[PDB]
């Protein structure tokens, strides 16, 4: 593997990633009466065992399979949601999220807008499998996030962690707002830590910093926190230099107060994605904090990105960002 | 015989492919002809006099606020317009045949059941006009009308999404053990979108009580249904998705409301889609932004639903031409004192540009309302600022 | 009577919903039973002896060669495989019906079409490997095959996007005077797409020399088709859209056969387009990926093509039980052979990430790739160089 | 309106804009005996006029309505493409593209790279109409270029006049790759100037710098290049301030080398578009820049944009980014 995980609300147990979204979908079915959770496979538990035992748990007309279809996936749950329901779609793998894509843009996102708040579709939470897998090649490793950040009226939320998931997630469904929930893919089995058995929140809009530092802000979401977090122990390290390492969780909107704070007082600002590099969503953080803190910029801003190409098979180890690629730029900016 | 998990059916030993039948296609259902005469007694639907009244009022108000608006987009006072001329018929026939409370979703070419349901031509007008008044803020074109308190989800202009949307609303109606019915409008053209396969196949598979309504008008624009389909039309796909279905003729209020009554009544008691196919013929243009004689009546003078509905309240002694002539003159007047109030309003405030946009107001999109605050505080004699509330 | 563009019909004076048939749906056309013999012998296409071992070496070859690389994959060896068990009738019944040069669109289980075309072992090995001798040069998962030499468009993942590119092609194959047919082959849950909606019918409204086949296989991963659709399968669907029709066994190879080569004569000569839906059953697991006891055989053991072949081969005295095992011998070692020789094959060089994302590299993309290449000068030693190419 | 157009090849003629796209159709279509053109209603001259007279001259086999349908609309000109033959689809309001997005972005664009080089559909063309037009409010005045920026495979073009617009249009149909030429539709009829008769092109991936400057460079594309001509006009007048007026003219890839070698030469620059600000393209040419030209900044650079909400009806004027807004932003970077 390309990263290493490493692990005040009542009792806990460990769970990875996948069974901190059952029990997230568990703990919104159980209080909710109006929420169904719908999608391709759902029902068997899922190709990824997210919704295992919640049909037998909440009823078949609460948790079912839908035909092969995304623009009806999302279509019908904006409807269900129109009716102020809680809908909870699941899109099987973030990269077949394309085929509703008009549904989410100009419908969910602009729902409550062009109707002057007459009707809504605010209890829609759409989530999906997420970002690289060692293999998935073309269509099972892709991260859309900054197709949907240009879109005004949905939310966009990406964890980095089992304890992460289940809160965000449980935030995005009571959410008045249209959300997409990107889960990584490559966690669901790989991470797991304490996760309270009972709900909990984790804000939407807000980023967290996982470790102070000094010398130098860097910033990522998803599995790639985890790379960065390797990177700021190597520069430690190696180059007794002090990482700020910030997980920014939502997408939009972003959080762009805390990332400014850090790097005013830091001075550089490293920002890292496994999406390509161009129009991905490092380059709306790396202009915005040059507007914001222009005077305290030691250093160009770096962005450590995939290649502007179709994410590949075989070259999978070659394309990704990874820490060997994050500490090299780091290094660089370090010596400007 | 046949194992197979796929399909229920016998086998067969001859090699057949199977035929669509398209030159003689589903039979239109009628009911009266188009001298407002009753065809087969069975079907009459003897609604009251006062109901059949309402029918033929909503029509013709209808018609009489499409004529004004349109001159008043030719004239530069809105900003743009779209007439239901020949299609009124399948709008209060239908409209008629629904509970209050079912919910409407539309294409934009449904403004009589809005009529039907009273929505006030106040209102139709602020949403033309943009103004203070319309509960939508001004911020789609005109004719996108929405109404909570009537049960019409608002219009949006990308054809057919609203298709699957009923369809999930649908099964939150039955869900919630609403006895409520939806009722989804869409045009000819529509429904060659995906959205329409994925809303038919979806409504048919988690049995949802929803009644789709198409309206086959002969043209999507420019393009005649020649070069949009080579099938029966839209009636003949309904089946293929185990939907019952239907094809009514969309000029004859009663059978369209005989059609819709039935599939109300059976989807909601049943929990199954129905599919309703009337065919009539768009009278206008497109659009004000269309001249349809660029690519194309004996429609509006030989077959037309407010003309056949006349000659049925005249055969019953339920109307006159002393009636016509102060119902013509009061609808104006209506119309004429809607649209002058409507004109004098001024727009909304700017910084609606900014809400609702999420329910809440993010910091960063109120940063961009400041801006634009502090902008028109220094250069606001650049902006038409007096017709602007506030 | 009825004057309406966009249907031809006549009146009706009652009315009546058109129900589906789907408790007795398309009749499944089967040509030979479960024991190899001819039920009706004007429909025995009398295929010549050389031609019939063809069909059933191609599925035994396929058959064998799926075993190996599903162990391959349950071992680390390749990184995903997808098998076609059951559904080898359907394959090469069809791609045998084909002219050579026709052009064939697929989903990812339709490999024997491949197989039947003569694709060699080393190319089918050399995809799933990734190695320098994939043409594809490593890029996609395992079983995304294409072959430009055998006019096999190349496989991608997202369902049903090749059902309107193959009628695109097929339209430029009419413009072109081709006298050649393209066939594009889907699953039935694929069809629930709205790329399916699409396809059908813009292939009927252009008038385009296209065979839709669709692999009815009951499960679309672990969803029946139960919750799939509620019409009469997908063959129902095409009269709808003014297609021609038919429902096939699909583990009767001359049933496909007969079906797919009077498709292929019909579209060509009259550019229209034809469906077959091809009844079958999965017995495989979905993919390595899958374990298909998590949701659901009399299948394998009952009712299989390539049994069912065997048999009437047997009936001809054209294969014995000698002949049985010289050619499973010889099929492993074939298999085998290209296996191990795709193994000790090196990755392409890690270049080839960045060509062909547009015909030339743009500059931009060239500062990527440069960037790369210092990178390993510096950092290789944590890479897996020694498995790649240069 | 808010904005004034202003006005070697042999023969020329007046034209407006949509003119000069059925001029390089025409002569498309003259030259090349495989090309087609499709799309709602372009059999009998267009919504907007732009393929008039061309089913007469050429046939109604080449020039033809398709079933309403957008998804299928890009997927049957893709199929065209595999064959080799020249597909100029038509979707009909850039707003309307999102259908089809599953179609361009997970097939055409990565057609090339996925099979090998084995296929390809680089014949293809998608033209639409494209940004405001006074009163389309949400759905017929949207600028989509900055969702397409994310996807490597294709390439997106914008003009910003007739004679722009016909050399533009025919390199993309002529240009080995599947390509997007958004169609500024509030220039269909109010631009006008000599067009040449006979085919020639503009290359792609090249910037126009239509006025030297040595104080600040202005980038936009489409109608907002007029804007900024303006804005040039109007900070000359009342700042004596010298700027450098860029047409980026194409969206991806675009020309890096042109826009950084005259930063590096002002010191300054503002980038205005349309579309809303977050995720928009002004993003990535800002990071970039900043990245390139971190040593020749004399002050932040400033994107000047639509705001981060849909595209209203009765607000239009003051939601656009127009020439006072323009100018204000100019003004404060040059007082920075
Ligand atoms: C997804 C998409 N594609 C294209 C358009 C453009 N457009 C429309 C479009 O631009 C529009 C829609 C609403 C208001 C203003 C403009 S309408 C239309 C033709 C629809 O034909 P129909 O379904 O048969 O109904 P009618 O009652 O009018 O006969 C088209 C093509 C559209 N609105 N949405
Ligand atoms: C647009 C989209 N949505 C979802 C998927 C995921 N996926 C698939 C997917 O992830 C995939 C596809 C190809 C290789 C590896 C993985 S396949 C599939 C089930 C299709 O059922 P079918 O059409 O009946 O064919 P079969 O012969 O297998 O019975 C699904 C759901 C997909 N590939 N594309
Ligand atoms: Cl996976
Ligand atoms: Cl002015
Ligand atoms: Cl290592
Ligand atoms: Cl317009
Ligand atoms: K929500
Ligand atoms: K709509
Ligand atoms: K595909
Ligand atoms: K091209
Ligand atoms: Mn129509
Ligand atoms: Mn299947």
């Amino acid at each position: 593997a390309h990263f290493t995980f490493q692990p005040e609300y009542g009792q806990t147990q460990k769970m990875n990633l996948f069974q901190s979204v059952t029990s997230a979908l568990d703990n919104s079915l159980a209080k909710d009466p109006t929420a169904v959770i719908f999608g391709e496979d759902v029902a068997f538990g899922g190709v990824f065992r997210c919704t295992v035992g919640l049909r037998d748990k909440y009823g078949k007309d609460r948790v079912f399979n839908t035909p092969l279809c995304e623009q009806g996936i999302v279509g019908f749950g904006i409807g269900i949601a129109v009716t102020g329901a809680t809908a909870i779609a699941e899109i099987q793998f973030a990269d077949y999220i394309f085929p509703a894509f008009d549904q989410i843009v100009n419908e969910a996102a602009k729902y409550r807008y062009r109707s002057g708040d007459l009707f809504n579709c605010g209890s829609l939470t759409i989530r999906s499998p997420w970002g690289c897998v060692g293999h998935g090649a073309l269509y099972h490793s892709q991260s859309p996030e900054a197709f949907f950040a240009h879109c005004p009226g949905i939310k966009v939320v990406i964890p980095r962690s089992p304890f992460q998931a289940k809160g965000l997630l449980l935030s995005c469904i009571e959410d008045k707002n249209p959300c997409i929930f990107f889960e990584p893919k490559i966690l669901y089995r790989a991470a797991a830590e304490e996760v309270p058995i009972e709900p909990y929140n984790i804000p939407l809009s807000q980023a967290e910093v996982i470790q102070e530092g000094s010398d130098v802000t860097l910033v990522a979401w998803g599995t790639q926190v985890h790379v960065i977090r390797e990177v700021a122990s190597m520069a430690k390290e190696k180059l007794g230099v002090s990482c700020e390492v910030i997980d920014l969780r939502t997408i939009i909107p972003w959080d762009v107060d805390t990332i400014c704070k850090s790097v005013i007082k830091t001075g550089r600002l490293l920002i890292s994605h496994e999406a390509p590099l161009t129009g991905g969503f490092a380059s709306e953080i790396s202009s915005t904090v040059q507007e914001e803190c222009f005077l305290n910029l030691e250093a160009p801003i770096s962005r450590v990105c995939g290649y502007d190409t179709p994410f590949p098979h075989i070259f999978e180890p070659f394309y990704i960002p990874d820490k060997w690629k994050c500490y090299d730029a780091l290094r660089k900016m370090i010596n400007y | 015989k046949p194992q197979f998990p796929g399909a229920s059916a016998e086998f067969i030993d001859k090699l057949e492919f199977i035929q669509p039948n398209v030159i003689s296609g589903i039979p239109i259902y009628r009911v009266m002809d188009r001298q407002g005469q009753i065809i087969n007694p069975s079907e009459d639907p003897h609604l009251p006099k006062e109901k059949v009244l309402k029918l033929y009022k909503s029509m013709t108000l209808l018609n009489t606020m499409d004529r004004i608006l349109y001159e008043s987009q030719r004239q530069g006072r809105i900003s743009f317009y779209m007439t239901n001329y020949g299609e009124e018929g399948t709008h209060v026939g239908s409209a008629a045949a629904l509970d209050n409370t079912d919910l409407v979703f539309g294409q934009y070419r449904e403004a009589g059941v809005l009529m039907y349901r009273d929505y006030p031509l106040e209102l139709f007008m602020a949403q033309c006009y943009g103004n203070i008044s319309d509960l939508g803020k001004g911020r789609q074109m005109p004719v996108h009308y929405g109404c909570k308190e009537r049960h019409f989800v608002t219009i949006s202009s990308p054809l057919a999404t609203q298709i699957p949307q009923a369809v999930g609303a649908a099964y939150a109606a039955k869900r919630a053990n609403a006895n409520r019915v939806v009722i989804c409008y869409f045009g000819e053209g529509a429904a060659s979108e995906g959205d329409a396969h994925a809303g038919f196949n979806f409504a048919a598979t988690l049995e949802c009580p929803i009644i789709f309504f198409c309206r086959n008008n002969g043209y999507a624009i420019s393009t005649p249904t020649s070069e949009q389909y080579r099938g029966d039309g839209i009636a003949a796909r309904g089946p293929g998705y185990g939907i019952m279905s239907i094809r009514v003729d969309g000029n004859d209020v009663f059978a369209v409301y005989n059609a819709t009554k039935e599939a109300r009544r059976r989807a909601v008691a049943e929990n199954q889609p129905f599919l309703i196919e009337a065919m009539t013929y768009r009278i206008g243009h497109h659009s004000t932004s269309d001249d349809s004689s660029a690519y194309r009546n004996y429609w509006d003078k030989q077959d037309h639903p407010i003309s056949r509905l006349r000659h049925y309240l005249l055969s019953q002694g339920w109307w006159d031409e002393e009636q016509e002539k102060a119902w013509r003159k009061q609808s104006r007047r209506k119309v004429m004192e809607a649209f002058e109030q409507a004109e004098r309003k001024p727009k909304p405030n700017p910084n609606l540009l900014f809400s609702d946009v999420y329910q809440e107001m993010p910091a960063q999109l109120r940063k961009q309302q400041e801006s634009l605050a502090r902008h028109l505080q220094t250069y606001g004699e650049h902006y038409p600022l007096d017709h602007f509330d506030k």
